[PDB]
Parts: structure tokens; sequence; C-alpha cells
């Protein structure tokens, strides 16, 4: 009655906070032509992997948990399922290939503005969203994942647009989309981080005559710090809810993963701190 | 010592007893043509590293560009395409050339050596200075006024290598150059606040102009042969003259601060365009400083500018190996 | 055009050295003095910053000399009290060949001549 | 110094005219060959590559 | 005809940015130098070294200096009042408008000059000076700490966290560990994370 009329506005301000920020990396990046690097294609595809979401996700994710009805109906709901992971297969995965990028760009400095040239950084992009759709229109369509007691019920009958995984599905692509992304984002943050608290220990050996390592640890906590907190209990819940059921609670599925879809809100006011970008923002 | 203190006097005697009026007393007449503005109709992304100088052909369409990465790339304001691609000895090059009948290029820059290019392979390698080149320009197929920066313009023979007549003395660092369009007399700009035109004919000075409290980066010539005008580093283009002997004008706003970095007029006279160093290249009108058109697009600098042999369009170099063509 | 002139003149005396800036405008030159003892090539000695911050001097001359540009009548003074015998030297007034700037390539030879001679200092 | 004092010797064994007819050539130039400015005259788009 | 002129360039287009392209590979991998007070290439564990040089041009240089913006890194080799007018070439390095974010290294000459001639200061500041440690003597450890003082004065004035001075004391090995220093620490100061 009260409790959805809230919902009914702060949930449709996540479809808005969406739009108003990732079109900022769209029109912005394909008009200026200064900023058009190597390393500001990967952040394009972390405005278009981000706008499937506020588009075709996120809005959609709200007419759900509203009227509580599907109203498209099936051969629909295996495709918003499957359109779901899509963005966030892909959401994650850039989110590694940015963080490699920078990794390699430090602990192997004289290799990497001649041998990584915009030739080869849209086959970087195609082998993460064909990574991205394997996981998502392979198994979610041809219905590899459809295993029974209630998920035969509903998922193939009326209007109960849901999601019931198997017993293999929600860990074998569970790994793929979290647990990957958590060896490789914390291997790179801590080959990056020895070198940026080692010239901080080397400027201050010639220099340091005429804690200020806040710097380095403000912009390794709103970037290493921000993935595994929006996005780390929505993947370990649904490692959870398939292995046992003491933690179903109804509400921390839907209201647990939604958490989830606040992590790409803030990756346009993240991953642009460049300086470049915030002197092409004004003249929007 | 003292004997030569009173015939300078002689001099800024009679150059004030000519001043009769100015060019904005005389000028009461019909108004300025209002903001004018130009899109770039075309960009020639070919290069590598910064755009020094170009120079727009004679052919008004195969304009040629030279830039720090060791390219010449001979463009094609047309088609969009690249005629040639030749590749250079030392890095760096400060000016390129075109030989008017469209079948030599010349270019060269601080590696001392004006070479000689006939649209692949070199021709003439016209050594001889003791300083960095700074403008290089075409007479005729065998006969260039090259500057220097060993305060020495010179005038070489392609032909068997010899250098014809050396226009010296000025005292400091000379910078870009122009030529008449009668092609017997040419301007040079240098670094001592001093615009000093010679003959080619006689092979020593005529007249010397000082107007300037700076040093003078590029020159151009009005195109008729009885003015010219000049930039420099204090965002300036004072418009001297050649039968008066005087400055008539001084185009300078109040904000701008950044240096001029080329001049060139067009095709009648009355727009003086002016290369700045603040990211842009305003459009000056002749007989009244108006400013009357920003001109934005480059996000580096504004190096080296050229209109054509029509007055068609205009082409501003960069320093982020862009080139861009406004009509 | 650009007219540098000077003006001014027993080790331990005083001595006042001034100038004039004719020709272009003296609020935004970052003025300096530069000496010359005969036999030996071009030193430095004193700057002036755009509006009297960054006095700066050379190792020698330090503390003894000071220096003030007037920005009102477009001159300089350099008050030299308690000169040396080390100070046998042509001052030649030197100038920033760019408007705000903060730096300075006006040390070297002879490829500057449309300038006042500068008085000779003898000790 | 001494071949300076014979080079402007032979920059003022020259006439020269006043300001208000020097200038008034530059005038007469700016005005008649305003027909063949493609820059100041906006061209037709028809013939404008 | 209108349909062999446009295929007559198109061949030409086509042949020359299908070139530029295998020559890109190879202007990205060399890095230019400038020993200023002729050019000469070095390699170091695969990695190409663009050492210019300045030794034909006159001493007026404001003009063939900003024609070196995109060098990574000045040599600016020195010797130890020869001091003070190659203490102003630097101050003037610093400041300027277009080499402005362009590191310096820094070679200080040969230490037994400075060595020999104290067995003269030039400067005020110094008798008040407190040495610093790490060396060898004491005679001589307080004369070379203090030009490596002084230019060291003038680069954390205006440093701005783009550009340092990396002073040595006097080799290929010993700039290419630091041109490495200067790659790192410029990917790191656009990241903000230095
Ligand atoms: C509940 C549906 C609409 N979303 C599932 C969740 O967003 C998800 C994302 C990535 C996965 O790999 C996954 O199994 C599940």
């Amino acid at each position: 009655e009260v409790w959805v009329v809230g919902m009914g506005i702060v949930m449709s301000l996540i479809v808005l906070a969406i739009v108003f920020g990732n079109v900022l990396v769209i029109t912005a990046i394909a008009k200026f032509e200064r900023l058009q690097t190597v390393t500001n294609y990967f952040i394009t595809s972390l405005a278009v992997a981000d706008l499937v979401m506020g588009l075709a996700v996120v809005p959609f994710g709200a007419a759900h948990i509203l009227t509580k009805t599907w109203t498209f109906g099936n051969f629909w709901c295996e495709f918003w399922t499957s359109i779901d992971v899509l963005c966030v297969t892909a959401s994650i995965w850039t989110l590694v290939v940015i963080a490699v990028d920078r990794y390699f760009a430090i602990t192997s400095p004289f290799k990497y503005q001649s041998l990584l040239t915009k030739n080869k950084a849209r086959v970087i992009i195609l082998m993460v969203w064909i990574v991205s759709g394997l996981t998502s229109f392979l198994p979610i369509q041809m219905h590899w994942y459809r295993a029974h007691q209630e998920a035969i019920n509903c998922y193939a009958e009326e209007t109960c647009c849901d999601f019931f995984t198997n017993q293999a599905y929600a860990i074998a692509s569970s790994i793929v989309s979290f647990y990957v992304p958590l060896v490789i984002m914390v291997f790179v943050y801590s080959r990056v981080f020895q070198e940026a608290k080692r010239q901080l220990q080397k400027i201050d050996k010639s220099e340091g005559r005429f804690l200020k390592e806040h710097k380095a640890l403000k912009t390794l906590g709103i970037i290493m710090g921000t993935f595994t907190l929006a996005w780390l209990p929505f993947f370990i819940v649904n490692i959870v809810h398939v292995i046992q059921d003491n933690l179903i609670r109804k509400e921390v599925y839907i209201l647990l993963n939604w958490i989830g879809y606040v992590n790409s809100g803030f990756n346009p006011l993240i991953y642009s701190r460049s300086p470049d970008f915030r002197i092409a923002f004004q003249e929007l | 010592r003292q004997e030569a203190e009173q015939l300078k006097n002689q001099i800024r005697d009679a150059r004030k007893a000519c001043a009769d009026a100015t060019l904005s007393q005389i000028t009461n007449n019909i108004d300025p043509v209002g903001r004018i503005q130009m899109r770039t109709r075309r960009t020639l992304r070919g290069h590598l590293a910064k755009i020094y100088a170009m120079h727009w052909g004679t052919d008004s369409r195969l304009l040629v560009s030279a830039s720090q990465d060791g390219k010449l790339i001979i463009w094609d304001s047309y088609t969009t395409n690249k005629v040639h691609a030749i590749p250079l000895r030392s890095s760096w090059v400060m000016t390129c050339a075109y030989a008017p009948s469209g079948n030599y290029v010349a270019c060269g820059g601080l590696d001392n050596i004006c070479s000689i290019y006939n649209l692949v392979r070199v021709s003439r390698e016209l050594a001889g200075h003791t300083g960095y080149l700074s403008c290089c320009r075409f007479l005729d197929d065998n006969q260039i006024v090259t500057s220097s920066g060993d305060t020495t313009c010179a005038l070489w023979d392609i032909e068997t290598g010899q250098q014809t007549t050396t226009f010296t003395g000025h005292t400091g660092d000379v910078m870009s150059l122009s030529l008449a369009p009668d092609t017997r007399l040419f301007v040079s700009g240098a670094c001592d606040a001093s615009a000093k035109l010679w003959d080619v004919r006689e092979g020593m000075c005529r007249q010397t102009f000082t107007g300037h409290e700076s040093d003078i980066n590029a020159i151009c010539f009005f195109p008729n042969g009885n003015a010219f005008a000049t930039g420099s580093d204090d965002a300036t283009c004072r418009l001297f003259d050649l039968r008066a002997d005087q400055e008539l004008m001084t185009y300078s706003h109040d904000n701008i601060i950044c240096g001029i970095t080329s001049v060139s007029f067009s095709k009648s006279g009355r727009l003086l365009l002016a290369g700045y160093d603040d990211f842009n290249c305003n459009v000056w009108d002749a007989l009244k400083a108006d400013r009357a058109g920003v001109l934005a697009g480059h996000d580096n600098r504004v190096s080296c500018l050229g209109v054509t042999d029509d007055g068609m369009a205009v082409a501003t170099g960069s320093w982020d190996s862009f080139l861009k063509i406004w009509n | 055009q650009v007219q540098l002139q000077e003006s001014g003149g027993q080790p331990g005396g005083s001595l006042r050295l001034s100038c004039a800036a004719s020709g272009f405008t003296f609020s935004n030159y970052k003025m300096n003095w530069v000496r010359q003892a005969p036999g030996k090539g071009l030193e430095w000695v004193s700057d002036i910053s755009q509006s009297g911050a960054s006095i700066s001097y050379t190792g020698s001359v330090k503390g003894r000399f000071t220096i003030s540009r007037d920005n009102a009548k477009n001159t300089l003074y350099l008050q030299m009290n308690s000169l040396k015998p080390e100070d046998t030297a042509v001052y030649y007034c030197a100038r920033c060949p760019a408007p705000f700037t903060r730096d300075c390539f006006d040390v070297t030879s002879t490829t500057y001549a449309y300038r006042g001679q500068g008085t000779q200092v003898t000790v | 110094a001494r071949k300076l004092v014979e080079q402007l010797k032979m920059e003022a064994n020259i006439d020269r005219i006043k300001v208000s007819k020097a200038a008034a050539d530059l005038m007469a130039y700016c005005e008649a060959h305003a027909k063949e400015d493609p820059l100041l005259t906006p061209v037709p788009a028809s013939e404008n590559p | 005809d209108q349909r062999n002129e446009e295929k007559a360039q198109r061949e030409a287009n086509k042949k020359i940015e299908k070139q530029l392209q295998k020559d890109k590979q190879v202007y990205r991998a060399t890095h230019r130098l400038l020993l200023l007070g002729f050019e000469t290439k070095f390699q170091v564990d695969k990695v190409n070294f663009h050492m210019f040089d300045v030794g034909g041009q006159r001493d007026e240089r404001r003009k063939w200096i900003q024609c070196f913006n995109d060098v990574t890194a000045i040599i600016f080799v020195v010797a130890s009042n020869r001091l003070q007018e190659a203490l102003n070439l630097f101050k003037s390095i610093w400041n300027n408008r277009w080499l402005r974010t362009i590191s310096v290294i820094l070679f200080l000459n040969k230490q037994d000059l400075l060595a020999e001639k104290v067995l003269e200061d030039y400067f005020p500041e110094f008798a008040r000076y407190t040495t610093p440690e790490d060396a060898e003597d004491p005679r001589v450890t307080r004369a070379k700490y203090f030009i490596r003082d002084e230019f060291l004065r003038i680069s954390t004035a205006s440093g701005d966290g783009r550009h340092y001075c990396y002073p040595h004391f006097t080799n290929i090995r010993r700039v290419f560990n630091d041109c490495r220093d200067i790659i790192q620490r410029m990917h790191l100061r656009q990241y903000e994370l230095l």
C-alpha cells in the first residue's frame, strides 16, 4: 500500500541515476576526440554494458516488484534473465580488463605503449563480450539450467517469472561471474599498490626534507572496496541458496541482489577521475 | 660611438614628419562584417607527433605538412588521401616549402640543412649554415630564399649548390619570412623586434621597421605589395608599410597574453588571420581590430597557418598531429 | 624601439645605478642586472620579479647590494651598499624577453645589441 | 660599429609618402576585390569543396 | 574518367596507411632524450633510446628549446662562478611553459674534481650547513652534497607531482633504471594514485 508506494520512487531513482550519468561517458568520449586514447575504449565498454542494465534490466526490474506479475509473459523471462546476466558478467569482467590494463602499465612500463594499440583493443572487448555472452545466451536459452520441486511448477507454466537455477548453473557460472574477478583484481591491486608505496618511499629519500599515504589508500578503497562491497554479498547468497536453504528469507535474494545494480551507478563517478574528463563535462 | 647616435634622430624626425594621420581615424567608413565563423571541413589525421609547419600548395589543393615524427606527408585537400609519405634523415623539421610549378617540395629544420625533394628521393642537400633553419620559400625551381638562426637570410642555387647572396646582419635570431607577389624583395622578422625588408636584386637592406617590444615569431605580406603584418610574442599583430615606413595599427585585446605563432592574410587583404598560442586562432579585420571570430578547435597549439593561392580555405596546423581545413 | 639607457657612476664606498625603459611596458617584464668584469665572460648579479617579490642574487653579491624596481617611472635602481674590490665590472641592464613568464635566458653572449652600454663601475 | 654608421645613411636617402596617402591604397585594395573573397563573402554550396 | 581516378589514389591511400601503421610501432618504442649542456641510439634490454644532442647550435636557447617538449627526460649535464650561470639555465627549464611536464635528469660532474681542489665556496649559505649522511670524507661530502642540495632547492618549489629532478653523481644502466621511473611515475599521477 504505502510500503510499495515509497519504493516506486526510490527504485525508480536508480533508473534515472544511471541514464543521467552514463550518457556523460558516451556523449563525452565519442565527441571530444582528444581523450579517445586506447584506455578510454575499455571505459566505453563500461557505459555500454552499463546502459543495457539501466535501460533494459533496472526499469524492468522495478515492474516485477511493483505489480508483482510479469506482464511480458513467457519467451521474455528466458531473455530478461538472459539479458541481466549479460549486463552483469560484462560489467564485472570489464572492471578486470581495466585493472589488468593498469597493472601492465606500471609493472611492465616499457612494453605497454608499443604493444597495446587500438587494433587489439577491439579484440579484448570482443573476447570479454563473448565470455559474458557464453554464460548468458548459451545456457539460459538452450535450457541447460531448468533443474526439481518447484523449478518445473512455475518456471515454464505461467506468470511465475523468477530465477530457479540448477545445482550446477549457480556454481559453474558464479565462478566465472565473481570469484575469477576476485583473484585477478586482487593480484592486480597487490602488485600495483606495492609500486605506489615504493615510489612514495623513493621520492622521500632524495626529496623529503623541503602519513601522507592517504592518497593511495583513498583511490584503492573507492575502486577495490566499492566493488567487493556492492557485489560481494549478492554473489555470496547465490552459492548458499543452492547448496542449502537456511538463508532464504524471501527478500535477501531480491533486495540484496539489487545492491549490485547500484554498483553500476558509481562506475561513471569512479573511473572518470582522469583530468581530461573533468574539463569535458562542464561544456555539457 | 657617438657619431652614429645623431643619424638615427634624423630618421625618427622624418618618420614622424610623414605621420599625417592614423588608420584608426581615417576609417570612418562602412561597418565591420559581423561575427564570422568557419567549421572544420576536413581533418588530416595521418601524423604521429606535433606539426611544426605546413605550406599550402600553389595548385590550391596539394598542401604539404612537416611534423617532428620524421614524416613529410604530401596531403590532398579534396579526397583526404596521401599522395606521398616521404621519410627524412633527421627527425626534426621546422619548415617546409612548395614550388609554384608544383613539382618540388623543400623541407629542412634543426639539422642545419635545406633538403630538396621532387614529388621521394633527395635532389640536393644545400648545407652551409651554422644554425637552425626556420622558413624556406621557392622563387623559381632553382632558387630559394632560406632563413636561418645564424642572423643571415641566404639565397642558394640548387644547381651546383652555391650561396649567391648572403643577406647578412640582423644582430639576432631570424624567424619566419615571406615573399612579395613580384618575387624580387622579401621581409624577414627576427628576434630583435625589427622586421627588416631586404632586396634580392642589390643584396642588402632597403628599410628597417621597429614597432615591437619582444621577439618576432612569424610574418606575412600584403596581397598587393605595399604592406605587411607582423606578429610577435607580446600578443600583438602590428601592420607596417613600405611607402610610409611606420606601423599603422596594433591588433591586441585586453585579455590575450599568449604570443602569436603564425600570421597570414586573406585574398583581398581584409581579414588578417593570426595563429595564437592559447589553443585557438583569431580573425582580425585589417581596417578595425574587431576580432570577428574566436575560431576554436585544436587542444595543444596553433603552430602554423596558410591560405591558398585562390583564397578558398585556410589550414591551421596544431601540436596534436591534426590539420584542419576551414571554409 | 627598445632603448635601455643607464646612468650613475676607493673600495668600501657606495654607488647607485639608475636606468630607463622607453618603448615597452615596464609593468610586466622581469628585469635583471648582468655584469661582466673585463677579461672574462658575462656573469649574473641580480634579479627583480614582476612586482618586487623574488629578489634573488648571485653567490658573492648576496646581502650587500639592494635592488628595487619603481614600475612608475620605468626605472629600476641598484643600490650598491658596501662595495668590494672584486666589483670592477661594466653593468649591463638586461631584460626578460617575454611578458608574463618566469624564465630568463638573458645571460649569454653578444646576440643582443640594441641596448645602451651600461656604466663602468671600478673600485 | 663602423659598419652600422654607414648603413643608416643608405636608409636616409629614401623619400616617403604620408600615411593618409600610403594607407589610401590599402583601402582601395580591400574594397575593390571584395567580390573575389571566398572567406569574406560566403560562396554558395554548389561550389565550396 | 570518374571511375579510375578514385582508384588512382585509393590504391595509394591504402598502400601508405598500411605502412605508417607499420612505422607507428617504431616511433612509439623509441625513447627520446636530450643531452643538454649528432644523434645517438643505444638499447638496454630491448628498448630503443633516441638520445638527441645540441652541439652545433649557438648559445641562445629560447626557440630550439620549445622544439623538445615531447622528450621524456632532459639529461642536464653540469659541472662541479660556473655553477651560477649554469643554474639559471636549470631555473628557466623548470619554470618554462612548454618544458614544464618534462622530468629533468641531472648529472653532476666528476667527484674527484670536487675532492682534489678542496685539499672556493662562492655561496653565503655554505658555512652554516648541516650535512646529511649515507655517503666519503666529511670535508668532501659537505661540499658535494651542497650543489646536490642547491639544485634540489628549486625542484621542490615547483614540483607539483608532474616532474622531478633525479640527481646522480658520476652508466647507461643508470639512465635505464631512471627512465623507467619516469614512465611509472607518469602513469601513477593520472590514476590519482601517487
Ligand atoms: C535474478 C536474475 C534476474 N539475476 C541473476 C543475477 O543477476 C546473476 C548475475 C550473474 C550470475 O552469474 C548469476 O548466476 C546470477
